[PDB]
């Protein structure tokens, strides 16, 4: 099986967590809840080269649940680093982060990410975002909540472990699904189980979708 | 689990053990790799785990186990180094030295465990910055003289002086006191002489190119820093703008390392450097021409091939050239023998710029921005690079992005209007043609049609009037004939709209010719009957685009013209609006409003805009009529519709009107707040019939629109108003009386957070006005949205942020509010604002520390009056603590500097005696004490007991340091960070904040 | 003279009705929804079985957010909150590997598109009852 | 029709 491990490095709640969340089951978490030390998610992507696996070890942010650090940082063939283009402060520390991730991984690809642009008092101006140009990283602005960007860094890093520039992503197989046979049983449990989730208003009702 | 045997220090570590959870942990996966992960990280935090690292660096078979083994010596030599008995600092040192000297010895282990090496030779570079120069004098001779017995340990010793380099030189900014940096700069600076001496000789005579690359890893860091005269007294420029660009191997690096040294400090006087930086840049360019490609490569080819490091060195190529050519191309510009490198060199960025990727694009992007800038304005120089910016024409022309990116495409168009300066008859040349190789088919497609009109738009008013006027007719009808050609909707949809965007992007050429303009507007108003996607939204944005700009033209009466056109647009406005959306119709309405503010007879502005307003006026006054009759007809989802797009059609006439709008809103204010009050009659009916899930409700919600917009059209009327007398006479009244008492009488999740918002404008505008209005406000909204909002960081965010706003105001503009609240309630003041302090959130955290600011000034500006006194004795020190937390738990960072503001403020109204009373009690300390004495008293105190750590010595030198510089902002928060970085560790030196003065 | 000349799983299947939408699954133990995924949602009739299939896939992945029957016994019930989605019990969906059941929550771009959507998948049904 | 631009065309001549 083609897999490589990707480290997620960047202060804490510029939405890293929920970023691999996203890609993970397609839901945006809107609590912050801190990880502590280091959450391993493995991640495929189908593509015109067959499937590639992304063991994406998500990193804390916080100093005070860091667990390891750069400990985490060993053997990764990538990397994404990511800051909070609403938080000056979270890019000014980018250069910190890629100071410790690049001693221990000396030649991986790696992408910088600009966070919630979704968000419209940004304070981290685009032309002031220039840190990858000497380091060589690939920067891309996305959002984990408006999906902006939000495939282009595994796209871009798949194209680099890959060796194929020409690599894209696929339409995954789609099996013909099985016909129902509900248990008359299990009738009183669902209906019970329908009338709450009727009930629970569907959040961002005011979105476009 | 068996794994949580290595936690038990009591027993001997197993080693055994400890490598099975690390490898479960890097090499295992699921549940197993979780459970590992926890236990080692309870491993690593164990504050006597560095005592078993020497057993795990001597004893373990695993590389990630010694790793971890370093990053626990790490912590501890960081933040406890100090603690330690002297011989254990000895024997720690002792340790790693021993380590790294084994490891580089044994070939085989310093070809497979070059992390573990990294690791190490940190770790030593951690134990200099503690122990070098004063307690380690010999540490660089002996480097340099264990460097010429191996070219392992050569190799290893340019990686510790790289690593060195780094933490002294590049990061040490926020990890050490400014005295400590200082001192350690000094250091590397005195016995550089000796390492620049290795280094080059490694250079010049070295043959391993591992060794070789790790010496000019380690330059690229020194050339941050060093005197000019090493790199140009000695002989290294030839070595890495010849030698070394050469082999790929040190070419990455070398290419780094030059681009640097066109960033060093030079005199401009001296021609004998002038030369040298002259003939770096020679050999550089001979180099990549003789061995990497030629001047005619097509580097977009090679860079989307993606060959090996390829991307990588164009990239580098192009911050190379950039960064010389910025900064000495005028070296270049004279001497005719140096003509063709100064054209090759920036044929090199031409082909670069061809390269897909965006951020290498805006990279080259912002240097023909430099070039072309620089043309514009200097004598004799353009003439030199015509060949150069005809290319570059094409390169941006064709390559323009969408202008809605938006960054790059305002970067796109002040470079193409330089070009277009430089050379107007090139440019629409290059034009003219592009577009007829649209119209012949050769390049026609959807995007390209775009980008080329983009491109022409983006160049008016570069040329002269006249000038203008020719290029535009012809470019139009282009665009017109390849209209024709062009079969199906799809098709002539996009040449159509690109008409439009061009048109619209010449207003000059519309202000001149009114017959075109109209009809172009005439035209528009077709678009808005065509259901094609895209096109209704394009006609009413180029509509409201061309009024912005030509409004002057609409208003009055133009020859041959029986009245002003706006009077023509709004007889039929009911049939030009009939078919769009009522986001489309709002658009409409607010280009109509542009239009009629330019009337400056009140009378006849007056007329448009009720002329204007018919339509919602008509329909307002039925459903007023309705509504009131039958409140339960209110409930019909359609008549909530629109009724809220009436209200929004009034927002946006009142947007582009401002204080004109005032007749119109008069028209409607009394019955729009009736509407408000009905309106919040049924939220709450709804709500305690079906519960607070009546607020998710399409029907509740639907009714909090109508509440919302009212708000957002007062809101936005005032803000603009310029007759406040007429506000306050007969604006404000009704408005409190009708959105208030509601707020504070609806629960939490019914509370409209735009009352906040409405109120802040009321305040900011007309607040001086209305003291007991002001007071009415704080006590609607203060203690009920304060109980929202204290229990938490999350909840009711939009709540949250206006709450702040609306309190910064009040202490603006109406600080008597505050005066006038019963003691309890002030004091709830207090602790609201220190709640602010502690947000993480930047939109209410600012706020706070501004509002701690102005109402400190506030109280001082009261002079001594009781009131004053007794703030400072309830308030001062919670003031000065509360500051103090955030400044020091490194939690709100982003607040440092507004928090380091606020707490010189405050030390300074004691050091300059502007408190009267003492802040102390009687019995506290003798009588006559200043308060002075006793601030440093207190704070020594309040430091000792949150900083146990620290020496009492320390905490007086820092407050003794902090007190003297309380008038000087920069040194005040340089001690202040000493002081952040002094409490991450143990044993700093109290002389440290000596480091100002 | 010759010269020698230089050298999904959804193809079986017809599209019934295409709509833009988001799709949610209700975790019963956090008592939330959560999105599932955004993008085209597919009536597909399968031209050898003439049984109709929702199939939805994510925009830019193309990860399968949906597949399941459209069987004749589910049906759409409103949600409370919106007026533009559909709730219903869903027992054989297999988007993500093995076939499991779910509580789903569908969302149009407009109350339209969620009624057409409700009129096509009745219709769906009733192929599929044949 | 719609797309018919011929009323920008006369005006543009009549310039
Ligand atoms: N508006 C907006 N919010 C986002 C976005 N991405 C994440 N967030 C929010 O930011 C907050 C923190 O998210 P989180 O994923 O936990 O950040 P983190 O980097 O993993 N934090 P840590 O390093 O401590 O584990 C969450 O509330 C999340 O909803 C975004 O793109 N836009
Ligand atoms: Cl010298
Ligand atoms: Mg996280």
């Amino acid at each position: 099986q083609v897999q490589f491990k990707l480290v997620l490095v960047g202060d804490g709640g510029t939405g890293k967590t929920t970023f691999v969340k996203r890609h993970l089951t397609g839901e945006f978490e809107k609590k912050y809840v801190a990880t502590l030390g280091v959450e391993v998610h493995p991640l495929v992507f189908h593509t015109n080269r067959g499937p590639i696996k992304f063991n994406v070890w998500d990193t804390a942010g916080q100093e005070k649940f860091g667990g390891l650090r750069d400990g985490y940082y060993i053997q990764a063939q990538c990397a994404i680093i990511m800051f909070d283009v609403t938080s000056r402060v979270t890019y000014k520390n980018v250069p910190n982060w890629h100071r410790d991730l690049v001693r221990v991984c000396e030649n991986i690809p790696i992408v910088l990410c600009g966070n919630k642009v979704d968000i419209k008092d940004r304070k981290v101006k685009a032309k002031s975002i220039v840190f990858h140009r000497k380091k060589n990283l690939q920067y891309y602005d996305i959002s984990a909540k408006s999906n902006y960007n939000f495939e282009k860094p595994f796209l871009w890093l798949a194209r680099k472990l890959i060796g194929d520039p020409n690599l894209e992503f696929v339409a995954m197989p789609a099996l013909a699904p099985p016909e129902v046979v509900m248990d008359p049983a299990l009738a009183a449990q669902y209906e019970h189980d329908l009338e709450v989730a009727q009930t629970t208003a569907l959040p961002d009702e005011d979105d476009d979708l | 689990g068996s794994m949580e045997g290595i936690l038990d220090f009591s027993n001997d570590l197993d080693i055994a053990l400890l490598d099975q959870v690390v490898s479960t942990f890097y090499q295992g996966s699921g549940v197993q790799q979780k459970q590992a992960q926890e236990i080692l990280t309870k491993f690593q935090d164990n504050p006597d785990a560095w005592q078993k690292a020497d057993q795990i660096l001597q004893f373990s078979t695993n590389p990630q186990s010694k790793f971890i083994a370093l990053s626990i010596l790490d912590k501890l030599i960081t933040r406890k180094w100090k603690l330690l008995p002297n011989d254990h600092r000895i024997g720690i040192r002792n340790f790693v030295v021993g380590m790294i000297i084994s490891m580089c010895q044994d070939d085989e282990v310093f070809k497979t465990q070059k992390n573990l090496i990294n690791k190490s030779d940190l770790t030593l570079v951690q134990i200099l910055k503690q122990e070098w120069p004063q307690n380690w004098p010999e540490f660089i001779p002996e480097l340099i003289g264990s460097s010429s017995s191996s070219v392992n340990v050569c190799e290893n010793n340019m990686i510790v002086l790289k690593l060195l380099s780094e933490e002294v030189f590049d990061f040490s900014a926020e990890q050490m006191t400014q005295a400590k940096a200082l001192h350690l700069k000094n250091s590397m600076s005195k016995e550089f002489e000796q390492i620049f001496k290795l280094c080059f000789q490694v250079l010049e005579q070295g043959s391993s190119s591992s060794l070789i690359v790790a010496t000019l890893e380690s330059l690229l860091r020194y050339l941050h820093w060093i005197p000019y005269r090493y790199i140009y007294e000695t002989n290294i420029l030839e070595l890495l703008s010849t030698k070394f660009m050469t082999s790929p191997d040190t070419r990455a690096i070398t290419l780094k390392c030059l681009t640097e040294v066109s960033n060093l400090k030079i005199p401009q006087d001296n021609d004998l450097i002038k030369r040298q930086t002259v003939l770096f840049f020679q050999n550089t360019l001979q180099q990549i021409a003789t061995s990497v490609m030629p001047v005619t490569a097509d580097l977009k080819a090679t860079y989307a091939n993606a060959n090996g490091n390829d991307q990588s060195f164009l990239q580098d190529l192009a911050m190379f050239l950039t960064t010389y050519l910025a900064r000495n191309r005028a070296l270049l510009e004279s001497d005719e023998s140096l003509r063709e490198l100064l054209l090759n060199a920036h044929q090199y960025l031409i082909q670069l710029s061809k390269i897909e990727e965006r951020e290498l694009f805006k990279t080259t992007l912002d240097y023909w921005h430099n070039l072309v800038a620089d043309l514009f304005y200097e004598p004799l120089k353009k003439h030199i690079y015509e060949e150069i910016c005809s290319q570059l024409r094409l390169v941006i022309i064709e390559n323009m992005v969408r202008p809605e990116t938006i960054q790059l495409y305002k970067s796109e168009r002040e470079v193409l209007v330089y070009l277009t300066h430089l050379n107007v008859i090139d440019t629409e040349e290059i034009m003219i043609s592009k577009l007829a190789r649209q119209i012949d088919g050769s390049e026609w497609s959807w995007h390209n049609i775009n980008t080329l009109s983009w491109a022409i738009g983006s160049i008016s008013g570069t040329m002269s009037e006249d000038t203008e006027k020719r290029f535009v007719v012809t470019v139009i009808k282009d665009l017109l004939g390849l209209c024709e050609q062009k079969r199906g909707k799809d098709n002539k949809a996009v040449v159509a709209s690109d008409i439009m965007y061009v048109v619209g992007q010449y207003p000059r050429f519309l202000k001149a010719h009114w017959n075109f303009l109209r009809t172009v507007i005439l035209k528009l108003f077709e678009f808005m009957h065509e259901t094609h996607e895209g096109v209704q939204d394009m006609a009413c944005d180029t509509f409201i685009k061309i009024v912005q700009k030509c409004k002057y033209h609409f208003v009055i009466q133009q020859p041959r013209e029986s009245e002003p056109f706006i009077q023509t647009i709004i007889r039929d406005i009911q049939k030009t609006t009939a078919d769009l959306q009522p986001q489309q119709v709002h658009t409409f309405y607010k280009a109509c409003g542009i239009i009629i503010s330019e009337e400056r007879s009140v009378a006849e502005r007056n007329r448009l805009l009720s002329d204007l307003m018919q339509l919602p006026n008509m329909a307002w006054d039925t459903i007023v009529e309705q509504s009131t009759a039958n409140p339960t007809l209110l409930l019909d989802s359609e008549t909530v519709k629109i009724i809220a797009n009436i209200i929004k059609t009034n927002v946006a006439v009142c947007t582009s009107m401002g204080a004109d709008f005032y007749p119109q809103l008069g028209h409607i204010y009394y019955n729009m707040l009736q509407l408000y009050r009905a309106v919040s009659s049924m939220i709450s009916a709804q709500v305690a019939a079906e519960g607070l899930i009546a607020t998710k409700t399409p029907k509740v919600r639907g009714l909090r629109t109508i509440k919302k917009e009212i708000l957002k059209l007062v809101e936005t009327y005032i803000s603009k108003a310029r007759n406040l007398d007429d506000v306050v006479k007969v604006l404000v009244e009704p408005l409190l009386n009708a959105v208030l008492e509601d707020y504070m009488n609806n629960v939490p999740d019914a509370r409209d957070a735009e009352v906040l918002n409405c109120m802040t404008t009321v305040v900011e505008k007309v607040g001086h006005m209305i003291p007991q209005g002001v007071i009415l406000i704080l006590q609607s909204v203060f203690e009920c949205t304060l109980d929202m909002i204290n229990k938490d960081f999350t909840e009711y965010p939009e709540h949250r942020v206006e709450f702040y706003k609306l309190l910064k105001v009040i202490n603006e503009k109406s600080f008597a509010a505050f005066l006038e609240l019963p003691p309890a309630a002030f004091k709830l003041f207090v602790d609201a604002i220190c709640w602010a302090f502690k947000h993480n959130n930047r939109d209410v955290e600012v706020n706070g520390l501004q509002i701690a600011l102005d109402l400190v000034k506030n109280i001082e500006r009261m002079g001594n009056v009781p009131f004053a006194n007794e703030f400072h004795k309830n308030y001062f020190f919670i003031f000065v603590s509360e500051t103090f937390f955030v400044l020091t738990d490194s939690d709100h960072k982003s607040g440092f500097s507004k928090q380091a503001l606020l707490l010189m403020k405050l030390i300074s109204l004691v050091y300059d005696n502007k408190i009267s009373v003492p802040l102390y009690q009687e019995a506290e300390v003798p009588q006559g004490t200043s308060n002075q004495v006793y601030l440093s008293q207190y704070l020594a105190n309040m430091l000792s007991n949150a900083f146990p750590h620290l020496t009492s010595e320390q905490i007086a030198s820092f407050l003794s340091a902090l007190t003297k510089q309380c008038k000087d902002l920069v040194v005040f928060k340089g001690t202040l960070r000493d002081f952040l970085v002094q409490i991450k560790e143990v044993g700093g030196d109290p002389t440290d904040y000596l480091f100002a003065e | 003279i010759h010269f020698e000349p230089v050298v999904t799983m959804e193809e079986d299947e017809e599209v019934l009705y295409k709509v833009r939408a988001k799709l949610f699954r209700f975790d019963a133990d956090a008592k939330e929804w959560k999105e599932r995924g955004t993008g085209d949602c597919k009536f597909l009739k399968n031209k050898k079985t003439n049984k109709v299939r929702i199939l939805m896939r994510r925009d830019k992945t193309l990860k399968i957010c949906a597949n399941h029957i459209i069987a004749p016994e589910y049906t759409l019930k409103p949600n409370v909150g919106s007026d533009r989605s559909w709730v219903y019990a869903c027992t054989a969906d297999i988007a993500e590997g093995e076939a499991e059941a779910f509580t789903f929550a569908i969302r149009f771009g407009s109350k339209e598109n969620a009624d057409k959507f409700k009129e096509e998948f009745e219709k769906a049904q009733e192929i599929n009852k044949k | 029709r719609t797309f018919d631009m011929h009323s920008l065309e006369s005006s543009l001549i009549d310039i």
